[PDB]
C-alpha cells in the first residue's frame, strides 16, 4: 500500500533576521578626567590605551556598513515600479510602494517599523536643548556629556526601501540582465521545478491566486496586532542601550579611592596625595572601557554570522528556486520576497503543501508476459478498474504505455 | 529644584555635583559641563594635500560652536560641514561621510549625495518573451584567507626582564602565564 | 545624608528598623501606669499614639 | 609592536625602568612600584591574548567556508545561485596564495536576447498539448518549441 495526495495549498511564512547594530565612539579623555587638566596630565603620564580601543570600535562600525551593503546591494540595475500591481490574478499591492501615500515605504514595511521602538529618532542633540531640558533626566544627554557618541548609518532607510522595491519589481517581471516573462508563465516553471506538471497550474490558476492573495491578507492581519515576532530586532536595540547606560552608571563606583568625585579630591588634597587616588580611579575607568569594547566585539561577530546567512538567503531564495530542505521555507519552495525592517530583513517564503492523501495498492514492476516493464520515475497504483502510473505528489492517473515505462 | 534647609549640594546618579545653593542669596543653581559635541576630520592624504574638511554632528548651521569657518559652510543630513564644496551630481562614494553623503577630492574637497546604481525599466507583456541567442565564457577570481601567524610569549621575559628579584616577586604574585 | 537627589534609586547600608519586625507596646491609662527602664540596644524607634 | 611599545608606560609607579628603581630604592620600597608594573604588564598580555582569540574565530569561519567551496565547486558542479561564481557555474580551479586561497570560477553568461510571441498551450483541435519543459514561440512562419536559454 502507498498513499498519494490529491490536493495542495499555498502557504506564506515569514523569517526575521538581524543585519547590523548601532555604531559608537568614545572620547576617553572625556569619560576619564572630565574637563580637569591635572587628571589629563596624569592620564598622559600613564599610557595610550585610547588609540587601541578606538581602532577596534572604528573597525566594528565599518563592518556594520559592509554588512548592510552585502545584504541589500546585490541588485546592480534599479528597476522602476510597474504601476499596475496586478499580474495574472495575483495582487502585489501591500508589497510595493503606493504613490498616493507620501512615504516611500510599503504598507507592511510601515507596520514593521511601527512595531519596533527606537531610542533615538534623530542623531543630532544640540547643547542648548540639553541645557533647557535639565529637569528631565534624559539618558542621551548623560551619555553625551561623558564622551559617548552614536554615529548614523551610511545608508538611509529610504535607500533600503528602494533596493527592496527594485528586487520585488524584478521578481514580478523577469523573474530572478532581464528575461521579460508573463507572471503566470513563470509560476508554471516553478511548478516544474517542484515536480508538479504545468497543466495543474494552468487549470487551477484562479484558486491558487485566491489562496495567495489570502495568505498575504493573513500575514497583514497577524502583523497589525502586537506579537513577539520581531523580538530579536529589539533585543539587539536594548543590548546597545543597556551597555551605554551601564558605562554611565559605573562612574559612581570607587576603586579603592576615598571618593568617586574628582573635584572633592582636588579641592581638599595637595598634589602628591591626590595623585594616588586619581591613579586608582584612572585604572578602574580604563578597565571598564576595555570590558565594554570586548563585549562589543563579541556581539559584532554574532551579527556578522547573521548578516552572511541573510545574504546567502537573498541570493538562493529571492533570486532562485532552492531545492534544499527547509532553507527557504518549510514546504516545497516556489518564491520569496524581501521586506526591509529596522536593523534587519524580513523574508516572505511561498511554499507548496500537499494535502488530502489517499491509499492505493502499489506494484514495483509488471510481469505482463514474463517481462519487466519498470515505471520510469513513477508509481504503479491500482485504482480498482485497472493499473495506472502516477507521480509521487498530486495524483493524476495516466494509461500505461511502452513510452511511459522502460523494459529490462 | 527645591532644596530643603539642611541641604547644600545636589548630586546625580554618576555622583557628579549638578546643583548648588548660593550662600549669599540662597538661589539654587544648576552646573553643566562646557565640552560637548562630536567632531570628524576628512582628509585626502597628507601627501596629496594639507587641506582638510571638518564635520560637526551636533551643530545646525542654518554657527557659534565651531573652531573656525574657512569657507562654504553648508548643512548636510550627517551635520554641519566646513571646508567642502557641494555638488549636485551623483558619484560613487569615495569617502563615506554618512546619512547618504560622501566626499571626494576633485582640486578641492567635494561632497555629494550617494548614487544607488543604474536605472532601467522592464516592460510587462502577457504575450511576449525574450530568449538569448548567444553566450560567453567569463573567468572570475575570489580570494579567501585560511590561516594567521602562530605566536608564543615568554612572560618572565616580557615581565621582569633578566632581574631575579622581580622574578621572585612574580612568583609571590600568581601563575596566569 | 544632607545630599539632594531626585528621580533615582539609591542603595545605602545603615541602621534601620527592619520591615514587619516586632515592636513592644506600652499603654498608660488611669488603671495602669507603665514606665519601665528599656534597653537602648544600638538605637531605637519610638512612636507615640496619644 | 604595540605590545613592545607598551613597556614604556608607567602604571602609577615612579618610573617604567626597573633598573633605576632597584638602583636607588631599598627592597620594601621597591616592592610597591614593581608590583604596580607587574599588574599593568600582565593586563597588557591578557588583552593581547583575548584579541587574538577573536581574530582566530573569524579566520576559522573563513577557512570552513573555503573548504566548503573546494568540495562543492572544484570537485563538482554546483546549482546554488552565486555560490561558485555569478553566472551559471561550469568549473573552478584553485591556486595557492600567502595565507590563503584564490578560486578561479568559469561561468556561462547568456547574451543577445530576442523577443517572440509566446503561447502556454495549443488548442490544435480543442485539446491541450502542453510543452513538456519548453516554451512555445512564434518565429513568423510557424510555432516552434525552444529552451529557456540559447
Ligand atoms: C480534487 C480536490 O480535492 N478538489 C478540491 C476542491 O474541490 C476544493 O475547492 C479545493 C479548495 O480547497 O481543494 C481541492
Ligand atoms: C490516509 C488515509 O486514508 N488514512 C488511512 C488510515 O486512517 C488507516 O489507519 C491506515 C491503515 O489502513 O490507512 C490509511
Ligand atoms: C548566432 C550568433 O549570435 N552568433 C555570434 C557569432 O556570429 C559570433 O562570432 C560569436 C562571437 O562573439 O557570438 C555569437
Ligand atoms: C531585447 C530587445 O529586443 N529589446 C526590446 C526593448 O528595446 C523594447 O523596449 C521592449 C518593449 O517592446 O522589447 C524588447
Ligand atoms: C488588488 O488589491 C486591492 C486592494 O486590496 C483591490 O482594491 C484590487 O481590486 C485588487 N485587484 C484589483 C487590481 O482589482
Ligand atoms: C551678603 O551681602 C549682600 C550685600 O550686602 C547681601 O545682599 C546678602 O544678603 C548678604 N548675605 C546674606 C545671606 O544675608
Ligand atoms: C536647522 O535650523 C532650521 C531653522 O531653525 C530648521 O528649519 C531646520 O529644520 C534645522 N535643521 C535640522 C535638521 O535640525
Amino acid at each position: 500500500t502507498i498513499a498519494i495526495p490529491t490536493n495542495f495549498s499555498i502557504s506564506i511564512t515569514t523569517e526575521v533576521m538581524p543585519v547590523s547594530m548601532a555604531k559608537t565612539s568614545v572620547d576617553c579623555n572625556m569619560y576619564i578626567c572630565g574637563d580637569s587638566t591635572e587628571c589629563a596630565n596624569l592620564l598622559l603620564q600613564y599610557g595610550s590605551f585610547c588609540t587601541q580601543l578606538n581602532r577596534a570600535l572604528s573597525g566594528i562600525a565599518a563592518e556594520q556598513d559592509r554588512n548592510t551593503r552585502e545584504v541589500f546591494a546585490q541588485v546592480k540595475q534599479m528597476y522602476k515600479t510597474p504601476t499596475l500591481k496586478y499580474f495574472g490574478g495575483f495582487n502585489f499591492s501591500q508589497i510595493l510602494p503606493d504613490p498616493l501615500k507620501p512615504t516611500k515605504r510599503s504598507f507592511i514595511e510601515d507596520l514593521l517599523f511601527n512595531k519596533v521602538t527606537l531610542a533615538d529618532a534623530g542623531f543630532m542633540k544640540q547643547y542648548g536643548e540639553c541645557l533647557g531640558d535639565i529637569n528631565a533626566r534624559d539618558l542621551i544627554c548623560a551619555q553625551k556629556f561623558n564622551g559617548l557618541t552614536v554615529l548614523p548609518p551610511l545608508l538611509t532607510d529610504d535607500m533600503i526601501a528602494a533596493y527592496t522595491a527594485a528586487l520585488v519589481s524584478g521578481t514580478a517581471t523577469a523573474g530572478w540582465a532581464a528575461l521579460q516573462i508573463p507572471f503566470a508563465m513563470q509560476m508554471a516553471y516553478r511548478f516544474n521545478g517542484i515536480g508538479v506538471t504545468q497543466n495543474v497550474l494552468y487549470e487551477n490558476q484562479k484558486q491558487i491566486a485566491n489562496q495567495f492573495n489570502k495568505a498575504i491578507s493573513q500575514i497583514q492581519e497577524s502583523l497589525t496586532t502586537t506579537s513577539t515576532a520581531l523580538g530579536k530586532l529589539q533585543d539587539v536595540v536594548n543590548q546597545n542601550a543597556q551597555a551605554l547606560n551601564t558605562l554611565v552608571k559605573q562612574l559612581s563606583s570607587n576603586f579603592g579611592a576615598i571618593s568617586s568625585v574628582l573635584n572633592d579630591i582636588l579641592s581638599r588634597l595637595d598634589k602628591v596625595e591626590a595623585e594616588v587616588q586619581i591613579d586608582r580611579l584612572i585604572t578602574g575607568r580604563l578597565q571598564s572601557l576595555q570590558t565594554y569594547v570586548t563585549q562589543q566585539l563579541i556581539r559584532a561577530a554574532e551579527i556578522r554570522a547573521s548578516a552572511n546567512l541573510a545574504a546567502t538567503k537573498m541570493s538562493e531564495c529571492v533570486l532562485g528556486q532552492s531545492k534544499r530542505v527547509d532553507f527557504c521555507g518549510k514546504g516545497y519552495h516556489l518564491m520569496s520576497f524581501p521586506q526591509a525592517a529596522p536593523h534587519g530583513v524580513v523574508f516572505l517564503h511561498v511554499t507548496y503543501v500537499p494535502s488530502q492523501e489517499r491509499n492505493f495498492t502499489t506494484a514495483p514492476a509488471i510481469c505482463h508476459e514474463g517481462k519487466a516493464y519498470f515505471p520510469r520515475e513513477g508509481v504503479f497504483v491500482f485504482n480498482g478498474t485497472s493499473w495506472f502510473i502516477t507521480q509521487r505528489n498530486f495524483f493524476s492517473p495516466q494509461i500505461i504505455t511502452t513510452d511511459n515505462t522502460f523494459v529490462s | 529644584k527645591r532644596f530643603q534647609p539642611f541641604q547644600q549640594f545636589g548630586r546625580d546618579v554618576s555622583d557628579f555635583t549638578d546643583s548648588v545653593r548660593d550662600p549669599k542669596t540662597s538661589e539654587i543653581l544648576d552646573i553643566s559641563p562646557c565640552s560637548f559635541g562630536g567632531v570628524s576630520v576628512i582628509t585626502p592624504g597628507t601627501n596629496a594635500s594639507s587641506e582638510v574638511a571638518v564635520l560637526y554632528q551636533d551643530v545646525n548651521c542654518t554657527a557659534w560652536r565651531i573652531y573656525s569657518t574657512g569657507n562654504n559652510v553648508f548643512q548636510t543630513q550627517a551635520g554641519c560641514l566646513i571646508g567642502a564644496e557641494h555638488v549636485d551630481t551623483s558619484y560613487e562614494c569615495d569617502i563615506p561621510i554618512g546619512a547618504g553623503i560622501c566626499a571626494s577630492y576633485h582640486k578641492s574637497i567635494v561632497a555629494y549625495t550617494m548614487s544607488l546604481g543604474a536605472d532601467s525599466s522592464i516592460a510587462y507583456s502577457n504575450n511576449t518573451i525574450a530568449i538569448p541567442t548567444n553566450f560567453s565564457i567569463s573567468i572570475t577570481t575570489e580570494v579567501m584567507p585560511v590561516s594567521m601567524a602562530k605566536t608564543s610569549v615568554d612572560c618572565n621575559m616580557y615581565i621582569c626582564g633578566d632581574s631575579t628579584e622581580c622574578a621572585n616577586l612574580l612568583l609571590q604574585y600568581g601563575s596566569f602565564c | 545624608d544632607e545630599i539632594f537627589r531626585s528621580d533615582t534609586l539609591y542603595l545605602t547600608q545603615d541602621l534601620f528598623l527592619p520591615f514587619y519586625s516586632n515592636v513592644t507596646g506600652f499603654h498608660t491609662i488611669n488603671h495602669t501606669f507603665d514606665n519601665p527602664v528599656i534597653p537602648f540596644k544600638d538605637g531605637i524607634y519610638f512612636a507615640a499614639t496619644e
